């Protein structure tokens, strides 16, 4: 149940999962884990 | 003539006492519901295609029936969906008023125009048309406490044993299931087809085949050979009966016997038809049933016999099977066909007051407590030929009638009361001494009221279906009200009685009453000083009334135009919305959440959630789910904290809380496409063949467009699905031939493992019951499992999928809907909050103008109810208007005599307009009958005054201005006789709120604290309304 | 019936006090119906 | 029991009899389906063999005096009267050589009741029977009414046909005098001006 | 030619399952038979339209067909409104005995 | 002609068939469907019959059921549902020019 | 006299009409031909027409 | 028209007129049939329209 990535991303950066309807590019975020 | 039924008086009496019971075996043969027929009537097509997108479901099922659909009769707007479990859901909404059954065949049948042309997996599964809207009677939900049964067990148990008896018992027109029933899911593990070198042909070719009834014959048959005497008949190869049964399903054998049983290869199991509904209820899973009225709408006794059939199953529940409700019809008029009969008697003792007022007497007095119970079931009994039902549009429309019944029940006794109480003569004659002059007025008692019907039934579709459940209700309360009080009640001024003394003014009256009965007197001389003064002010006070009524349409404009209010009807639908494309686990974990939520921080409010994961009426799928919540009675909970928009709007502030869902929630009508309340919905079109992704961008810059305009367009949102991802496979043809295959191998593999794919039927206990090959979960789930799926050569080499399939992600809507023909889009929409709609449908256009070719616009719901007509209240109440200057013109026999009568419409809106200010009510329909019911008593007192001013012109010889003058002294005596003796009527309308309140609290309090500006503030400036008249067109001079 | 307990309680007073609100009205606007005083009459027409 | 109880009042239940047949023997034959394989057969040519040659099957129309009709391919008669008949039809393996049916269907017997007569999803057995001569359905309907509730709960008796109008008929006939005469109860009022004349 | 314990599972439970709440009903009795012969008999309320019905039982039946395994319809069914009156039952014989 | 009976039927007769009043629109060409002319010696070139032409059609013009990935069961434990495209139905004569 | 001689009077429906025709139908054993059910429809008609 | 169209050769051209109801012609026109019962086929019952 995970995509393996070869390019895109580097290491430590903060995906985002959960509420894709709410955020659109460029708001504020409460960044839990 | 009139005394025709009063020369031989009980010649009169025995009439209405025989409709008593020649309309009380009609009010028994009456049927009961909470609404009538309001809808227009819709045609469901529910075609499925197990296992296929919308772009598939548009092409192979929606679009080969929506080219069929050009010669049907009288459609208003052809709205459908395609969405990606692979139904089609057309819906013909079809012109109100015309019916349903010839309607619905007329689109059945010529559905069989292209039913082979659908493909024969769509047309071997389901295309059910169905001839019913949203209207559940009930929701049965089937709940297993313990855990034994799982969800889809519970379903045959339902379809196997219930929604056969469920629907034996009467009243129930539709039963569904939400199962259906144990389809033997025939699984397939690709590496033991791989082990066996199957592919899922075979599979599919076996269970065709060696699962097949046969046509076995006869022994003995036909004809028999000359010389026979035995007959039997063979058994061949029956419909496998077990999921062991099928196990045994024979695959390739070798010439010596080395067998393939197919239980090598597939995980046999009994299922569902799809698992695209996981219902739950309270943590729990659950089927259910949907119960639909039959037409010949039942609801007393479908419920109670539901129940009663129901009752004979709780022996033959399985482990831990219970039965709750989670929503029905009922509970909301299974105490208003007592309590509004209950407030009926108490307004009987409230007009017996009337006659506990003055009179205070205990024989005289039985008069309106027998005038009454006949009206009140006459009242069902005309409709009851009119074939129409008791129910909340209507049992309100005469809780309404038993003032309007009242109203000219102790006006015509209390005109007889009046007669004998001046030159004190028998009642015997003053029953024909009151009548003889005002003969032509008791056809004038009702006559205002003969004027407002004659619109009611000239309003068109949902709304003018509301009107019409008032309209012959107030045609019964015009005619066998006046057919008693023409015929019957003058009759009825002749036995029981205790004639008075010389003109009773009251002499001999002890007690506090009589004292303040000298406070009847306080309004003798000051209502006569009002009037005399008031005749003295007739030049400001002239002017006076045209800046009172410069407040109503003030008023009436930030009234806002809204539709019905929203009942607590004991439910809320809370819907979910996941991400684009996210699974049925994500959102069963949400609705873990929501019920819980439901549950553990509102135990009070809510009786449970029965949620189903995967059903959105926005449309099915995975990313979406509902949570049918179910609520208490008030006698559980208390105040407005706990109503519908305060549980909703409490649980929306803690859904801004759960990421991974849009959560909210939202109250239902019956119908659920009844609009914003400045309601328009709205379907913009594709014309050209544009494609899907160009009409997607004008999506993109419209419902921008609608974020555009907040002041106008506030809500931009559209009901369907964001373009998810969806997968697709290059089945590389050039390729996969040259590498061995067939093509028809592929997709019989592809599109029966991946898809599940119908079979044939198989027989479990003497019900037949599908079998749907399907690959096993684990082996279809990914991107990664298309090469685990083998597909025979032609010599019979194994083949992975991955050798000759390559794949890409691409976009899709899952749920695309179509313009009628052509595609188009639900783009919702409400106006800013108190204003119009018209202009937010017009700017919609104007704004549907910065959008490219080949579109076009077109509307749905109740916003092609507005494109048929805007608003029809100021030129077709006109015709309540203008028919009221024609009808009673006939009593004073003048032109521009009843411009008197006309002046009471003002002092009656303004009493409705009044109670929208200390409530905070909106314009509905019932503001709209908030006037007729209110106007319809500001013009029988205008009647009553100052047609006794036309004995004042035409029997008695006075001028008109002292005339009027003794219009406000001859008249003194009924005039706290009439104005007071319809208002103590209204009285229990304030303190009776929960199940929809504001009918009779605001309406109440527009009937009570609005009929004063009717009844104690408009008979004021009535007696000078016929001289403001009669001082211009004075044929006098 | 226990509303039957009410409207014999509840049917007496909520009787007169409707009926002693619009003598607030009748009566208390009824002296200001009164302190108004005057003629504006149009009878062009005649 | 039903005959038990209802037959063994001779005298005014003349002749209640059933409808739905009496259980025939029923002949099964056990396509021993992997012999029915092993052999060579595809099995679509066995269930197309047992069934259109004893079953009788239509294959298309036909043209004949200018009028479609139907055209029947079935065996002919004494090739399908018994069970040795089974043995007689021959089915083409795999590789063209025939098999006849005795190699491998054993055949048996067993019950079958032919009328499986149903209701709204119910099984049911229909139940005939007239009343007696110089007697009326009234006393022999109610009769069965005597011998239909003597039953426990489980197997339900229905009054429909022309058993319906006559339940119908028990409900409203004598009860149409109720509210016919009580509206001549209420004729005599108006036409004699008083509640006592309708009393005589 | 066929059974008559899977007739009623090839033809008459099926029809028999589409039948969700049937227009002023009174009972729908149905019987399979040897000789491969469904009768189900659909009767309603009296002065319920007779003319609406047999478009109506093709509106239950045609409510819901395929959920018919489709040789259901394939072998051929007739809807009809068999009031089992008859006019004249005109027999046709032959007397020498030369026709069948 | 035919180039204008489908833009009659594509545009026109979806829009005058629900038109105010319109009842019954009786198109008089055709929509514009896909006219495979065979070639006779060019199927003796390649030893076919318009059967093979027809099976050919009828297979790799197919539309297919094609299913979920995340369908319905989903395994315990998964987080994507996507469609599948299968073979579309083809939509262009330069597709129907590569049906193998 | 009405009240003793109204439920003792039989409660029929209608009566037999003699409407001219009669169904005669026979029942053989389960499993029995049609040769064998013409055998008996030739006696019940040779019944009926001597 | 009719009287030109005995010029072209070729084509039995002629035309006519709609009325109301357009099956019947001049003013009067009847219509028949000629049904064949015994299984003559069609040219026999062409042999009895010739
Ligand atoms: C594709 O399904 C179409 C049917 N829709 C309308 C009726 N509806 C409704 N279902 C229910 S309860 C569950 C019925 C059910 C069971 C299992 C399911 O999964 C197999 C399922 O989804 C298919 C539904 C209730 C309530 N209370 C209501 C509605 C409808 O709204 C009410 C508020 C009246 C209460 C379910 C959704
Ligand atoms: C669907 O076809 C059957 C309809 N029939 C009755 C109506 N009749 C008529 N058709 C037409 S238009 C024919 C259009 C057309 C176009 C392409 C075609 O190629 C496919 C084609 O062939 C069918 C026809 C008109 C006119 N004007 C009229 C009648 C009839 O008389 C009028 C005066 C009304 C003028 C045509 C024949």
């Amino acid at each position: 149940d995970k995509w393996l990535v070869t390019e895109g991303l580097k290491a430590g950066d903060r995906v985002v999962i959960s509420g894709l309807q709410k955020v659109r590019p460029g708001v504020q975020v409460k960044a839990q884990e | 003539m009139p005394n025709f039924f009063i020369d031989r008086p009980i010649f009169a009496w025995v009439i209405a006492i025989i409709i008593m019971l020649a309309g009380g075996l009609a009010i028994l043969k009456l049927p009961v519901a909470q609404y009538p027929t309001i809808a227009p009537p819709a045609v469901t097509i529910s075609a499925s295609y197990p296992g296929a997108d919308a772009k598939t479901v548009q092409d192979t099922v929606t679009q080969v029936i929506e080219q069929n659909m050009n010669g049907i009769d009288n459609l208003m707007y052809m709205s459908s969906n395609s969405d990606s479990t692979g139904t089609v859901q057309i819906t013909l909404t079809f012109e109100s008023g015309t019916d349903a059954d010839i309607a619905q065949v007329q689109v059945q049948n010529k559905l069989q125009l292209a039913m082979p042309l659908l493909p024969q997996e769509v047309q071997q599964q389901g295309v059910s048309v169905e001839k019913s809207s949203s209207s559940f009677l009930m929701v049965v939900g089937v709940i297993n406490t313990d855990g034994t049964m799982t969800q889809e067990d519970i379903s045959d148990y339902v379809a196997a044993n219930m929604k056969d008896a469920i629907s034996r018992t009467s009243g129930v027109g539709d039963v569904q299931l939400f199962g259906s029933q144990y389809a033997m899911r025939i699984w397939m593990n690709p590496n033991e087809l791989n082990k066996f070198q199957l592919t899922p042909v075979d599979v599919i070719t076996a269970i065709k085949a060696q699962n097949a009834q046969v046509a076995a014959g006869q022994l003995g048959g036909t004809p028999p050979v000359k010389g026979q005497q035995l007959n039997a008949s063979i058994i061949a190869q029956t419909r496998l009966t077990s999921t062991e049964e099928f196990g045994k399903i024979l695959l390739k054998v070798n010439q010596d016997g080395s067998r393939v049983l197919l239980r090598d290869v597939a995980k046999i199991e009994l299922g569902g038809e799809n698992y695209d509904i996981i219902a739950e209820f309270n943590g729990q899973p659950a089927s259910g049933l949907g119960i639909k009225l039959a037409t010949g709408a039942n609801a007393l006794d479908t419920a109670a016999a539901i129940r009663a059939e129901l009752a004979k199953m709780e022996p033959f529940f399985p482990s831990g099977l219970k039965i709750v409700y989670p929503y029905d019809t009922t509970p909301f008029v299974k105490i208003s066909i007592h309590e509004v009969v209950k407030t009926l008697v108490e307004a009987i003792i409230l007009v017996f007051l009337v006659m506990y007022l003055f009179l205070q007497n205990f024989r005289a007095t039985l008069i309106p407590t027998i005038a009454v119970p006949v009206v009140l079931l006459g009242t069902f009994a005309v409709l009851a030929a009119f074939g129409f039902s008791i129910n909340t549009l209507t049992m309100f429309g005469m809780v309404l009638a038993i003032g309007l019944l009242v109203d000219d029940a102790i006006v015509v006794v209390e005109n007889v009361e009046r007669v004998m109480a001046e030159e004190g003569l028998p009642p015997k004659e003053a029953t024909r001494k009151s009548m003889g002059q005002i003969q032509g007025a008791l056809v004038g008692i009702a006559m205002v009221l003969s004027a407002v019907f004659v619109p009611m039934a000239f309003f068109g579709g949902s709304t003018g279906a509301i009107y019409r459940q008032f309209s012959i209700t107030i045609v019964s309360a015009m005619a066998l009200s006046v057919l008693v009080a023409l015929i019957l009640t003058p009759a009825l001024c002749a036995t029981m009685l205790k004639p008075i003394a010389k003109g009773d003014h009251g002499e001999g009256k002890k007690g506090f009453f009589g004292w303040f009965n000298r406070m009847f007197e306080k309004s003798t001389h000051h209502y006569t000083d009002s009037v005399g003064g008031i005749l003295r002010s007739t030049g400001r006070y002239l002017v006076l009334y045209l800046i009172i009524v410069v407040g109503m349409a003030y008023l009436f404009v930030r009234l806002p135009s809204s539709f019905l209010p929203d009942e607590d009807q004991g439910v809320f639908m809370t819907m979910v919305q996941l991400p684009a494309g996210a699974t049925q686990e994500r959102t069963q974990k949400v609705l873990n959440e929501v019920t819980h939520y439901y549950l553990t921080k509102e135990k009070n409010n809510v009786e449970s959630v029965f949620a189903v994961n995967g059903f959105g009426f926005a449309g099915r799928g995975q990313n979406t789910g509902i949570a049918f919540v179910s609520l208490k009675d008030w006698a559980d909970r208390p105040g407005e904290e706990n109503k519908v928009e305060a549980i909703t709007m409490r649980a929306t502030r803690a859904f801004s809380q759960i990421k991974d869902a849009m959560v909210f929630a939202f109250n239902l009508p019956a119908i659920v496409e009844l609009g914003t309340a400045t309601g328009f919905d709205f379907e913009l079109i594709d014309q050209a063949g544009l494609g899907h992704e160009k009409l997607t961008q004008a999506r993109n810059q419209l419902l921008a467009e609608a974020a555009k305009h907040p002041d106008m367009l506030t809500s931009v949102r559209p009901n369907g699905l964001e373009d998810t991802p969806q997968f697709k496979i290059d089945i590389d043809q050039e390729k996969a031939q040259a590498l061995g295959v067939s093509i028809n191998d592929i997709n019989t593999t592809l599109g029966a493992a991946w898809g599940g794919s119908y079979v044939n039927d198989f027989i479990d206990r003497g019900r037949v019951k599908k079998v749907y090959v399907m690959s096993e979960a684990k082996y279809r789930m990914l991107p990664d499992d298309i090469g685990d799926w083998y597909v025979r050569a032609a010599d019979g080499q194994m083949v992975p999928f991955s050798a000759f399939s390559s794949s890409r992600w691409e976009y899709g809507s899952p749920r695309l809907e179509r313009y009628n023909g052509l595609p188009s889009m639900e783009i919702l929409g409400q106006a800013a909050p108190g204003k119009s709609t018209g202009e937010a449908m017009e700017l919609m256009e104007q704004l549907a103008s910065k959008l490219p070719t080949g579109v076009g616009y077109d509307w749905t719901g109740m916003s092609y109810q507005e494109r048929l007509s805007g608003n029809q209240a100021p030129s077709l109440y006109a015709i309540s208007l203008i028919v009221v200057f024609l009808c009673l013109a006939a009593l004073y026999e003048s032109w521009s005599i009843p411009f008197s009568v006309m002046l009471v419409v003002p002092l009656g809106v303004i009493g409705a307009l009044l109670a929208a200010t200390f409530r905070g009510l909106t314009n509905d329909v019932y503001f709209q009958v908030g006037l007729l019911t209110t106007i319809g008593l500001s013009a029988k007192n205008a009647i009553l005054i100052v047609e006794f001013a036309k004995d004042l012109m035409d029997k008695e010889g006075k001028g008109l201005i002292e005339a009027t003058l003794d219009a406000v002294r001859m008249r003194l005596r009924p005039i706290l006789m009439t104005s007071l003796a319809f208002i103590l009527g209204v009285m229990p309308l304030v303190i009776s709120t929960g199940a929809g309140s504001g009918a009779q609290n605001a309406v109440g309090t527009g009937v009570m604290g609005g009929m004063v500006t009717a009844t104690v503030l408009a008979i004021f400036f009535v007696p000078v309304f016929f001289v403001v008249v009669r001082r211009r067109f004075s044929r006098k001079n | 019936m226990l509303e039957l307990l009410k409207s014999l309680v509840f049917a007496v007073i909520m009787v007169p006090v409707v009926m002693a609100i619009i003598l607030g009205l009748i009566y208390g606007l009824g002296e200001v119906f009164n302190i108004f005083s005057g003629v504006g009459k149009k009878d062009q027409p005649g």
